[PDB]
């Protein structure tokens, strides 16, 4: 079927829903927190790659905190389809085969409001032949996300 | 730095997949020849493409290896997912193995479009998702070709190997669905 | 993929789509009927366990009324994924493994209006170590359902 | 999982989102174009058969344009991509209906409502068939009635 | 030419699946006895229901055929998908094959719960359009046919699809239910 | 009883899965040692954990059993699903069987990572209701039980489900994770 794993909430949060990535989950960066309005889209949509990664990071966090075993591969083999969209990474595989910019699940981009501090859901930074795309090559993607940010900010 | 609508600043983040080592395997590449899959912080598997062979006998004593339960069960599970994910594998001769003492080592003879070398390279392309194109020389085109003659898979110990591409579980997780999806009748 | 089976409805009913469970589908209870507005969420959501059961009970009924055969296991072996979310029951298996109160698909709770009779979609009554949770331990789940019931009854007017 | 293939937009279209079927994709017909408002439902819903066909036709179009043709028609590509284009359980649904003597969808003919003056069309629903013959309009009249009401609601939602 | 609500006119469209021939197989049927699968514009497969057999030896030299890599890899992948999709296949004596020189030809000797039901259920799925004509089944885990053998042979492309239009939906459906129902070996 | 916002009364609902007996199997448990899977209203299947063995020969004549098509195909399907669902099954010596006359009977000789873990994990899944009372494992992959053998035999239907209600959720979950974890042979 589709992913049923819901992201677990920590204890020192102001609104039930948001998710945070520690400084050890991000390379050359400090911790970053994302609001409930953004991560809520992870339960609705099926197509977001960054959501698939949050469910992987959360599952790894929950499995370490609650169990003891590194033959823990048997566990992920059961849970894979409940955390990620298998066809979503097949889509990226198809794009790579067709010389189309694809997502290798490493870098993501998002829009961050200057004074509100509110952020969009991080979308995947595409790559083509071993180099990420310039901002100039997906600027209309960023423009569309900025429009969705305004209509969400009004609501 | 880069502003949109005067109030939305373009910001990025890069995930460090290395912290997922205890739950799932992680694929990555060192150079053109060597690629790796890491299971935990100790064991692992080394996919190397070499014109030099490592096994000369054309037998694979899997039943013997199963009975003498020495090998790491995790590495055996990912070596099974690889061989099953090969599509249209019909030349069992190229498959030669040596599991003496738990030391798992599998060699695919690519020397033997439509050949058995394509299906093994297609599965290798998926497995080490980051940085597989470097070894392929293929570009975009189904049919994959390489100068190298052998794909050797050996058990190895963990080191700072991921030099060209970052570690990722995306490769392994994708083969799980397309596991037994394309196999002929035996 | 995901479930595509739509819940058929019986001939003698007030509203099309509204589902009812007979007294033989419940244990120690008479027949209970749920309105269209509630069961309509079964086609939208992929997450609800009570919806996967309705598709099982309906498929059982339809297979009996329309076919003749017990080795009918071959039929459910084909149609399982078109009825239930496989990863939803894997979810409760993960929760059971991790000592989290999980859903064993037996008991369900729902809100019911004093005068209107309109009911929420039954959510699964969780269990932890062979005993269902008290109302006190998922009280904030019932509070959220009552707020959704108010916002839905307001959209009627 | 579920289908992730997004339909590719042609270069000359006025609104980004619509999809068109050429005269060679349709039998005994000229080319037909569907608005973004209709095709947008293909990304939301999981149950629409006509959407699964669009992703098949687009995938076939994209694979021919972007991939150098194989010598002898390798089938490995579609075996990888199938679940990313179609809903397997949707065609299993029609296989269940055919087994139970219920009118099912054989993925050939589709019906839709076209406004005589505005030109907007609903998403083509599948024209069901029972025992080697499509159903008359008279046997699914109330399915067409419901679609007009949703068309009304969608047209009013613009104003 | 039928109006709904005074403004909405009912219109139709019929998809021509023949253009998908370069990407996916296409099943169709000629008459009651003959059915086909088309891979591209040259090769293909012939599913025939005949009381006349074509193979008398009860061996299937699959390992030899694999080693002598002559057959079309696409065609055998359809033969594998078909045979694996058979549920509760327990009598290997009925399956008899001949792959001499790459020419693939497989015969299922027919004769509820028997091996003939599982082979006809998979045949019913494979040629989705116009399979009911040969089944005589109606509606009911039990399919019975008068024919004694199901013979699958490689063939060349011609205008065969006369009773039902070609379609890939048949093949695409067996891909998910591939090894879903197989006994222990 | 208890009303929320003064107008919504909290009500319950407990489903009776026993009515699904004709379409899908139903797992349940009697006590710590005895568990059952019911198919229909007559034929059933018992899987029990005993320190006493029932089969002393270490062979499993599966090919002979298939040829002599005596057994119930439904019970063979759920026993194929069970053996296939075992992850990392590498010691075939523990599986011993006896299918003489259609009477199916399979014994798993128990004794982190051993073959006993994979068989008990699949048993934990199979009888979803009331498997914890026999595991004595809590939460922690690695399962350890005092019992030495898991014996699976065919049986007749009675009012066995005394500790947990029957439900199909157990069997339905193993169907997807069927051949998902199997080594090369
Ligand atoms: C997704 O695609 C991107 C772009 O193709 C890809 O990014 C690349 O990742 C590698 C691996 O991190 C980067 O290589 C680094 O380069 C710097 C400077 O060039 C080096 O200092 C690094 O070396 C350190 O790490 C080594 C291994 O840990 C150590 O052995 C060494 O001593 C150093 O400590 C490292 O080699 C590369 O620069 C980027 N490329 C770009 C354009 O940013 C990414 O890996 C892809 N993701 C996946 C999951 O495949
Ligand atoms: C989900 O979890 C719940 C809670 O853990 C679980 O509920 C339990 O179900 C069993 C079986 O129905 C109940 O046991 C009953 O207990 C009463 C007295 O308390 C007995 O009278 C019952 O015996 C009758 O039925 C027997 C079997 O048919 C007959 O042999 C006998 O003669 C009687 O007629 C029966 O033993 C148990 O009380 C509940 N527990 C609670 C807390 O309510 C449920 O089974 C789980 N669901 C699934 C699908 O596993
Ligand atoms: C879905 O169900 C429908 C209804 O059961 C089914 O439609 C049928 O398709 C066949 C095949 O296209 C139609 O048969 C045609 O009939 C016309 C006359 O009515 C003939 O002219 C055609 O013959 C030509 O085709 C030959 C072979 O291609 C050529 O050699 C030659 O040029 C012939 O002139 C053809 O036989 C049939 O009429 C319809 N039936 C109805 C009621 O419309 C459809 O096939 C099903 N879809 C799938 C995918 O199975
Ligand atoms: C494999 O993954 C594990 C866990 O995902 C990695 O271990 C983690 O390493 C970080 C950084 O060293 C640890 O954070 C530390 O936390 C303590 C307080 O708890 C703090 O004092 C330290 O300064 C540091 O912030 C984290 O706890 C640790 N987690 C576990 C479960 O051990 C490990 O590094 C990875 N190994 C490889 C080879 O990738
Ligand atoms: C296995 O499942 C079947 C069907 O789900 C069960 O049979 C069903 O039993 C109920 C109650 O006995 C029957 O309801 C009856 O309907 C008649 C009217 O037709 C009414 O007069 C009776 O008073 C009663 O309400 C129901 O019809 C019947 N269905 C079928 C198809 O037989 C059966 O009990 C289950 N067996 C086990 C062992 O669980
Ligand atoms: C299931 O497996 C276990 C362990 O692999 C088997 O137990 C072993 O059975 C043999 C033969 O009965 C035992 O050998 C005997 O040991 C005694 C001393 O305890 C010795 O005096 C006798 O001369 C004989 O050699 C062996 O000890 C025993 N091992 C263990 C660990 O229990 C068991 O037989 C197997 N069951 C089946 C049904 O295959
Ligand atoms: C959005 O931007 C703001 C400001 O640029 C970020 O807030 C900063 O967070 C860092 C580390 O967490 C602090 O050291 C700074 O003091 C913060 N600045 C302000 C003005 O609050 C915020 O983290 C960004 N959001 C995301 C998701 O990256
Ligand atoms: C890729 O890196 C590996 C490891 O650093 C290189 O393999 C070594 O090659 C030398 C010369 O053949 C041997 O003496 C070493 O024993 C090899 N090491 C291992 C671990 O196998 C390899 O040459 C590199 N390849 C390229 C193209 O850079
Ligand atoms: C796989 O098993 C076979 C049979 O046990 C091994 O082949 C034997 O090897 C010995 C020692 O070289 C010879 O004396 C025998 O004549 C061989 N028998 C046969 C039938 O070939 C083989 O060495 C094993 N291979 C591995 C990698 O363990
Ligand atoms: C491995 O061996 C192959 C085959 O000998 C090498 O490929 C040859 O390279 C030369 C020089 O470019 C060409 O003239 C030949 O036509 C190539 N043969 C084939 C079959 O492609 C390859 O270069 C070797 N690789 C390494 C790393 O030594
Ligand atoms: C919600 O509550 C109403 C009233 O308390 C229930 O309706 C009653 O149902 C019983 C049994 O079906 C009838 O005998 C009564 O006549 C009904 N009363 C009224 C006022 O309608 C209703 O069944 C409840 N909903 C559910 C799903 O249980
Ligand atoms: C197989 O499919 C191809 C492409 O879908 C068909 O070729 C097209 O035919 C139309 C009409 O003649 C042309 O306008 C296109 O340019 C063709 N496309 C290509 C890529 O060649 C072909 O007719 C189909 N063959 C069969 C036997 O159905
Ligand atoms: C279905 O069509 C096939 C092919 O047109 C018919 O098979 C032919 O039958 C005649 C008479 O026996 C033979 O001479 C031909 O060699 C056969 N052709 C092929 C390709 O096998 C078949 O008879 C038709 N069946 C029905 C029921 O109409
Ligand atoms: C193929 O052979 C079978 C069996 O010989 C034929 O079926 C028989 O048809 C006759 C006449 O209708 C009946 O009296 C028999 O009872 C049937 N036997 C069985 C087992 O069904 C069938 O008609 C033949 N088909 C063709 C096309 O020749
Ligand atoms: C669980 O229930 C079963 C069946 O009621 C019990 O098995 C019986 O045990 C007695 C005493 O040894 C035997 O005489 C019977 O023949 C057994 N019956 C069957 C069907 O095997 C079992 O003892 C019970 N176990 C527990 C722990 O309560
Ligand atoms: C089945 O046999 C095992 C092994 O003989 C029993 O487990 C032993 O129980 C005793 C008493 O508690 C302990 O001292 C031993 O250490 C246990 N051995 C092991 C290997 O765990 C078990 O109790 C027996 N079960 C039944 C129902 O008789
Ligand atoms: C690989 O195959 C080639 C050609 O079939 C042969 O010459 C070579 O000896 C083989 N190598 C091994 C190690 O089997
Ligand atoms: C592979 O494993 C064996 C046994 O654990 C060990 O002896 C051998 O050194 C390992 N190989 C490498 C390259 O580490
Ligand atoms: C709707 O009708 C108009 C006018 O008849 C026509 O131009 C248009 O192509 C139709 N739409 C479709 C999708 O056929
Ligand atoms: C098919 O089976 C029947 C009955 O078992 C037998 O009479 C006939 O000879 C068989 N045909 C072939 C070709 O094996
Ligand atoms: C089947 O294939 C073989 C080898 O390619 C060929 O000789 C034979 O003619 C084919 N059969 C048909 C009916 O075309
Ligand atoms: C198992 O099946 C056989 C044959 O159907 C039967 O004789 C035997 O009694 C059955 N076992 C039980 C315990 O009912």
């Amino acid at each position: 079927g589709t992913f049923t794993w819901t992201l677990s909430d920590s204890e020192g949060k102001d609104t039930p829903g948001g998710y945070c990535l520690t400084r050890w989950m991000l390379i050359e960066a400090e911790l970053k927190c994302f609001g409930n309005t953004a991560v809520a889209k992870c339960n609705e949509k099926h197509d977001e790659e960054f959501c698939d990664m949050l469910r992987l990071f959360d599952f790894n966090k929950q499995a370490i905190q609650r169990l003891k075993a590194q033959t823990s591969i048997q566990l992920i083999n059961k849970a894979v389809n409940a955390l990620i969209n298998d066809q979503l990474i097949m889509k990226n595989h198809l794009r790579d085969i067709m010389c189309i910019p694809y997502c290798n699940y490493s870098k993501y981009w998002y829009l961050n409001h200057t004074t509100t501090g509110r952020t969009s859901l991080p979308k995947c930074w595409l790559v083509s032949n071993g180099s990420y795309l310039n901002e100039t090559h997906f600027s209309d993607d960023i423009e569309q996300q900025a429009d969705n940010m305004i209509t969400e900010m009004l609501q | 730095t880069s502003l949109y609508k005067g109030v939305y600043e373009l910001q990025t983040l890069e995930l460090n997949m290395e912290t997922l080592n205890m739950t799932m395997p992680l694929s990555c590449t060192k150079n053109n020849s060597h690629h790796y899959i890491m299971v935990g912080n100790e064991t692992g598997l080394e996919l190397t493409l070499t014109n030099t062979s490592i096994i000369n006998h054309k037998f694979c004593n899997l039943s013997d290896a199963h009975k003498k339960n020495l090998y790491d069960h995790a590495l055996m599970s990912i070596i099974s997912t690889f061989h099953l994910s090969i599509p249209n594998f019909n030349q069992y001769e190229a498959m030669s193995c040596d599991f003496n003492g738990g030391k798992i080592s599998v060699q695919y003879n690519l020397s033997h479009c439509g050949t058995v070398a394509n299906g093994v390279l297609q599965t290798f392309m998926r497995m080490a998702w980051g940085g597989s194109y470097i070894a392929l020389d293929s570009g975009c085109g189904d049919c994959i070709m390489t100068s190298y003659q052998y794909l050797i898979i050996q058990n190895t110990t963990w080191e700072d190997h991921c030099q060209f591409s970052r570690p990722s579980p995306i490769g392994y997780l994708g083969l799980l669905s397309q596991r037994t999806r394309d196999i002929y009748i035996s």
